[PDB]
């Protein structure tokens, strides 16, 4: 049906070759970079988490029993919720790994601000809301690089898996082919020109015989 | 000794065998083998492709089923086994994959030996 033909074919499957091995050996270094820096965010990523997670709560669990009547108060002499519709400022970035967007949680909330209340709890509470603000922006970067590294790792895996198996054999098969066709050609050759041969000497062979 | 029965197709397999010509179970073990480890085999194509996975729960135990019979079954040394113990224990191997899942093989069979 469809069927490879020698001739034409040849020096394409040659430089097939030159194309592929030297293409794939740089590939392999583009993504390698890219995962030695990973490693560097996702562990500095924490370092906020465990000092911010706990000073936030400090308050706020400490505030349930007296608040659920003084909730009113705290959210009044606070700073106003942030927008539903991108409160958070997101930032768009083409990168390697295909384009992932990224963000940086930051937006107004007030601190040491509301007036009346409880002495201690209610300023202390609103102070809290920062270290929600400021921690989230450390998880706001790496769960978005995650996803960028995800396309990096899989497309890599697949053209180390892929070229051992259908392409590189396969371009290595096809050169095969074409050269024990033409190599076979020529055995068509030498018989021919064998009882060539043969006329040419059975002439001059009819000057001096019969 | 690396047998690889997947690129390999013979011209009899239930001439020569059958029920008390070798053993009941041999012509019945025959095509379960073959279908199992390909089911396999299969998977570790597909896992690079997409993920570093490409399996559920019920692909999982057709996974170890192409280590199960790696190199506890395919290599052996070149220690001598029975017609006996190779399909005996075949069926130890093949307690690893859901009997509910088996189609190659008939259920008659599979109350002889589980």
């Amino acid at each position: 049906s469809q069927v490879s033909p020698t001739r034409m074919n040849l020096l394409q499957r040659r430089g097939q070759l030159r194309l592929a091995q030297k293409g794939v050996d740089l590939l392999k270094k583009k993504r390698d970079a890219l995962v030695a820096e990973f490693f560097g965010l996702v562990r500095e990523a924490m370092e906020a988490r465990k000092a911010l997670d706990q000073a936030a709560k400090e308050a706020y669990a400490a505030l349930l029993l007296a608040q659920a009547f003084d909730g009113p108060e705290v959210v009044a002499g606070a700073a106003l919720g942030v927008p539903p519709l991108e409160g958070v400022e997101a930032e768009v970035e083409n990168v390697w790994g295909s384009k992932v967007p990224r963000l940086k949680a930051t937006f107004p909330d007030g601190a040491l601000l509301s007036p009346v209340g409880t002495p201690a709890y209610t300023l202390e509470a609103s102070r809290a809301f920062r270290r929600y603000a400021e921690a989230l922006i450390r998880v706001a970067n790496t769960e978005t690089r995650l996803k960028k590294i995800g396309e990096e790792i899989k497309k890599t895996t697949r053209r180390v898996n892929a070229l051992e198996q259908v392409v590189i054999p396969g371009i290595r098969a096809q050169i095969r082919f074409i050269q024990q066709v033409l190599e076979q050609r020529e055995r068509e050759d030498t018989f021919r020109l064998k009882r060539i041969k043969g006329k040419i000497e059975a002439r001059e062979a009819e000057e001096e015989g019969g | 000794p690396p047998i690889d029965p997947l690129p390999s197709l013979s011209r009899l397999m239930n001439n020569g065998v059958g029920k008390g010509k070798t053993r009941e179970d041999h012509k019945q073990v025959s095509d379960q083998l073959y279908s199992a480890y390909a089911n396999g085999v299969d998977i570790r194509k597909l896992v690079a492709i997409i993920g570093e996975d490409a399996l559920t729960e019920n692909d999982r135990r057709y996974l170890q089923f192409a280590d199960a019979f790696e190199r506890f079954f395919i290599n052996q040394g070149q220690q001598n086994r029975s017609i006996e113990e190779s399909l005996q224990i075949a069926w130890a191997l093949l307690s690893m994959l859901p009997q509910g899942e088996l189609k190659r093989i008939s259920k008659d069979h599979i109350g002889k030996y589980y």
